[PDB]
């Protein structure tokens, strides 16, 4: 778990595009520290807004945002605990897919017109 | 005169033409709403993926909108209503003859959510 908990970390911090990270929180909404704009149009207001929630151990409520304590399975009684959080946390993440594959039909559909 | 008349006719054909292209793109949006609605109308869904159905339909909602407002031809306003015939801001009229008054109108309604 704490291999697989690592990995996902390492997902968040160096998943790129453009060499512009994407997972880190970087596009949110509530407290971003960039924002995401695709120029698609032909003037100069013509253009949208991408927002990308953060997607780490802390994001998905599988580590504390404080202490920075992750997940254990290390007792019976905590394991049935950590299946409510997986529940938890693959909600966000089929939230944020979700989220994105609704931006890419949408400039699916730009591009033909 | 009619030299000039017949290539305006051309112009006014592919103003039209145009609108017309914008309108394809926003019926395939629609449809696809709608689509999802039969998915979405089904009784095997819980609440979590009812809205992550509600997500993708709120950026083709809004998706319908940015054609709406952004569609141009010489920089002019289509599917906004300015070419309506109940509370018109402007007259389109395509001027496909040689003298005064020969010329004819044309009305484009509101094509926005």
């Amino acid at each position: 778990v704490s291999q697989l908990v690592d990995e996902i970390d390492r997902i968040a911090s160096q998943a790129e595009f453009n060499k512009m990270k994407l997972l880190t929180g970087a596009f949110a909404r509530l407290n971003p520290t960039a924002s995401m704009w695709f120029h698609i149009g032909a003037n100069m207001h013509q253009r949208e807004r991408v927002y990308i929630e953060t997607m780490n151990t802390a994001a998905l409520g599988l580590r504390n945002p404080t202490v920075l304590t992750f997940i254990s399975l290390s007792t019976a009684g905590k394991a049935n605990s950590v299946i409510g959080l997986c529940d938890d946390a693959l909600r966000v993440i089929s939230k944020q897919r979700a989220d994105l594959g609704a931006y890419y039909n949408r400039m699916e559909h730009a591009a033909k017109g | 005169g009619l030299r000039r008349a017949e290539q305006n006719t051309e112009d006014g054909m592919s103003l039209i033409q145009t609108a017309e292209g914008y309108l394809q793109e926003t019926h395939e949006i629609v449809q696809r709403v709608r689509v999802l609605a039969v998915q979405a109308a089904n009784g095997i869904y819980s609440e979590e993926d009812r809205q992550q159905i509600q997500v993708e339909v709120s950026q083709l909602v809004d998706e319908i909108d940015r054609i709406a407002s952004q569609a141009e031809f010489n920089k002019m306003k289509l599917l906004t209503g300015a070419f309506a015939r109940l509370n018109p801001t402007a007259s389109m009229w395509f001027h496909i003859g040689a003298n005064m008054h020969q010329r004819e109108r044309v009305y484009i309604e509101t094509m926005n959510t």
